[PDB]
């Protein structure tokens, strides 16, 4: 339980989360996600999903400074006779490749999606719209989507979620970062990426469709520089 | 009573992820609700109530 | 449903996910008509003020 | 947050309506003596009260206020009028006429009322024959017996809540003018003790028991999803 | 020389009248019971004392001087008359009729009067669901929220002052002639405290609230060289 | 100084504030307004003025219940040639009178205006237009807005703003209620009046106008109940 807000464990780096508001800080709930046969993955960064959630959005953008760990609790549950396998990943620093042949093209507004986030792809396309470049990721599953094999990705912090076995997976990342603190819009601290290390599968069903839902709470909040109201720019 | 100054809330009930079930087996299905009070409750200034009338 | 077992039974399916709600209820438990004829609410509708905190089992 | 209110002492301890028995003071149409047998059951709100219980002890407190009025304008004057109440246990003989030797009340408790003054009173104990009184009981007075013809008493009737009855008249001689008076009985459950509770009436009483007839649909119309 | 007649209990240790609850008894233009919805700013007198400050707690002493007459001359005489005040908190089911069940008064308190005795007399504690009363309340019961239609409630009600009401009316059976009763009500509060001080009204009240229509100048003429 | 705000006083009832968020509750200065030779008073409410100040009224939003403390700090300078002074008053419970002959019809936009408040009248003026009526505030200065003499408004909690003498005037209000926390949107526990003792006067000037600064900050906060965000409906 954290605040207003209740209900295996993996503490990333065997680190909790501790400090250098408090009601803000609490569990929020993200839009659901449908994992179906053919689903590549998806993504998202901390703490750019959370910002228009309640008063953390607020706190967020209020100030000048800020950080936080995160509790994500991942849920999803099927019958005894589904089968599937999750990868849900935490990376600190997760930078994802672009879509073009300039370098580091990706902007802003795509970059911090928010708690839609975005998806993984089966194959890498190129962007060639010069006029009117997407400026977009283009992040391909079996390269993790930076240019890594994704059966290494378990060197990062992890759970997997066997559909056989469990239903929720429970990371608890502490603040990373090269600085004590620093700005949460220009920085996303973490990235989470869920990705089938086993296809969904129903028996004799070529439709089933079970959704993926995201519960994060931030942790050991801290806010600092109290000035204006920052208002980025969206698309 | 039913009066504005003293409003209690609002309790709901929401899907988190969806119901699933296998083959061969009801695709609907009931909940029930009970409700009582804590070790915390009391109640104050005893009079008639409305739920019982004679003719 | 009223004034049957049907009023006790709220239905939930297997359909797709969706954030509408199951069940939406009045904290106000003398006066709500769905809470006012338990034993609570009747408890309740025999005096003026109430105060303390309320369990709801789901089943 | 004291529950002090809603201790069961504090729940009975209210005078409630069970009667309105009416007598006349006239010349012998009219009733010059009335016979209430005792119970809590003619009214509503005190036997729901008391059926949130299946057994229970206390002492009793009766308390009667007594109004009257003439009958017809300027027909003339009466002097102050005095009520007799009698309890007659059961099986006391019971009046059959106003100047009845029985009124006599040599063994029967009596209370003489005079008309202006504060509300008469009493106290009685616990009087159960049986170690609690029964709100409901669920059995016959007699089992009917192979060889019996078509042991027919009333289901849930039993002589553990037979107290008697009270036999009120005017003890005036009758006026030239007609008087008629409405003596009402309040009840005040005291030293409560309770058990085995059980869920509210409902629906409308119909009779001693707990039979019901109409009014069988209570609960209003409330869509689900609607606060 | 001491203030110990103006200390604030000795400031208010005074019953003020602030109802006159008129009934009638006939038989069934009349009236033949009456509901008081209860407050203090019927009248002038005891709430400009009050309002004197902002938030107040106290007991209250509440007694009742009953006056009767009939209506035409040598129409015929009476017997004396009794009458029920019932008091109904917020909730309660209020009487619609001079005789339907809710007189049986099993939980509400109710109170007996004989028409010549005494001004019937009770007590109350402080019983406000705040830790004070509020004499002034600046705020809405409902917060209009966007979405709504044209959360409209009136400015300062709030349930902070609902009290229930009393319910009056006379037991007898309606006489042949036609009789009129006056119940007046007065307030003594007691063992007070009362916070945060205000300046007494100057204008005539308009309505429950501080809003004013008229006498608007009460200051007299006076020269200001002139003693 | 509170948190990063930064600058005789009187203490309401010899009452500090105390408790029974943090960094929400600072000094924040409203609109200006202009003392000019004809104006009849202002008057405001907390914590109505401060519904739009930055996270304090986030939180006051958030939350089914709040309570607060201020410190109300009128600025008002001049030269030593001219004159005027001004009454500084703190009423709890400031109720002012309607304009119709319908009790209490004052609408709840009316009643709460924001941090630009209302001022007070000469005289009183009944509105008569029915089919579409006001339902606003008409606070007569002499009559204090309730039906009560000015003169005596002086046994509340106040200061005097004489220009000869001072030009600042600083009120600590506790927070005051029957209860020990409320609904900070439903009601106003506290009223500002400001009225001209003494009219503004300018050597040989029928023209001089002066400005009137307020800079309140809330005190010993506590917020509890929070919930999705209240919208007040507006006008
Ligand atoms: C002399 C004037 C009359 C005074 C005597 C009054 C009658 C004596 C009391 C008899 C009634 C006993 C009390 C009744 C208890 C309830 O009926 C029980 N709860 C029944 O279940
Ligand atoms: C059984 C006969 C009737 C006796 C019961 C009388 C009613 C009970 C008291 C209710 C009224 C509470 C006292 C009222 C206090 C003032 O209205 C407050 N100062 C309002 O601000």
């Amino acid at each position: 339980t954290l605040g207003n807000s209740t209900i295996n464990s993996v503490v990333a780096y065997g680190r909790w989360p501790e400090y250098i508001a408090v009601a803000a800080c609490r569990f929020y709930t993200l839009d659901t996600v449908t994992w179906r046969k053919e689903s590549r993955g998806w993504w998202w960064k901390l703490p750019d999903a959370l910002k228009d959630m309640g008063l953390f959005g607020q706190n967020m953008f209020y100030h000048y400074l800020g950080r936080a760990g995160y509790t994500v609790h991942v849920q999803c549950n099927a019958s005894k006779f589904h089968q599937g396998a999750l990868g849900v990943f935490a990376v600190p620093e997760m930078c994802l490749a672009g879509d073009s042949t300039t370098h580091m093209f990706t902007k802003y507004e795509n970059a911090n999606p928010g708690e839609k986030g975005g998806e993984f792809k089966g194959s890498f396309t190129l962007d060639t719209n010069a006029t009117n470049p997407a400026r977009n990721f283009c992040p391909v599953d079996y390269l993790f989507g930076s240019g890594v094999l994704a059966g290494n990705a378990f060197v990062y912090p992890h759970q997997i979620i066997n559909l056989r076995t469990n239903n929720c997976a429970t990371l608890v990342l502490p603040y990373v970062n090269s600085l004590s603190i620093d700005s949460m819009t220009k920085h996303n601290n973490w990235g989470i990426a869920i990705l089938p290390l086993a296809p969904l599968d129903f028996a004799t069903e070529s439709s089933t469709e079970i959704p993926i839902t995201l519960t994060i709470a931030p942790m050991c909040c801290e806010f600092n520089g109290l000035r204006n109201i920052t208002v980025p720019r969206t698309q | 009573i039913n009066d504005s100054f003293t409003e209690g809330g609002y309790i709901s009930m929401f899907y988190q992820t969806r119901v699933v079930v296998p083959l061969s087996t009801p695709r609907k299905m009931d909940i029930l609700g009970f409700v009582s009070a804590c070790n915390d409750f009391s109640v104050r200034l005893l009079r008639d109530t409305t739920h019982i009338s004679q003719e | 449903r009223k004034n049957t077992m049907d009023m006790y039974r709220v239905e939930l399916n297997d359909a797709a996910h969706s954030d509408t709600p199951i069940l939406c209820l009045s904290l106000s438990p003398a006066s709500d008509p769905r809470l006012a004829h338990t034993m609570l609410g009747e408890i309740l509708n025999y005096y003026t003020h109430w105060a303390g905190s309320l369990k709801f089992t789901f089943l | 947050r004291t529950r002090s209110e809603s201790t069961v002492e504090s729940f009975f301890a209210r005078g409630a309506c069970v009667a309105i028995i009416e007598v006349d003071n006239d010349a012998p149409a009219s009733k010059l003596f009335s016979i209430w047998k005792i119970t809590y059951k003619d009214t509503v709100q005190l036997r729901r009260k008391l059926e949130f219980f299946t057994y229970s002890r206390f002492d009793m407190e009766l308390t009667f206020v007594v109004t009257s009025n003439y009958t017809d304008a300027n027909n003339g004057h009466a002097l102050n009028q005095v009520y007799q109440i009698m309890y007659i246990p059961p099986g006391a003989p019971i009046p059959g006429k106003w100047n009845d030797y029985t009124w006599q009340t040599s063994s029967n408790p009596s209370l003489f009322y005079t008309y202006g003054a504060p509300p008469a009173r009493i106290s009685v104990p616990y009087v159960g024959i049986a170690n609690a009184y029964s709100h409901f009981y669920d059995g016959f007075a007699k089992v009917p017996l192979a060889g019996q013809a078509s042991g027919d008493s009333l289901y849930g009737a039993a002589s553990l809540n037979d107290f008697g009855s009270l036999a009120v008249r005017v003890v005036n001689d009758h006026n030239p003018t007609k008087l008629t008076s409405k003596i009402r009985v309040y009840m005040k459950p005291k030293h409560v003790r309770v058990w085995c509770p059980r869920p509210p009436r409902a629906v409308p009483y119909y009779g001693p028991g707990v039979d019901y007839k109409d009014g069988l649909a209570p609960l209003p119309e409330k869509g689900l999803t609607t606060y």
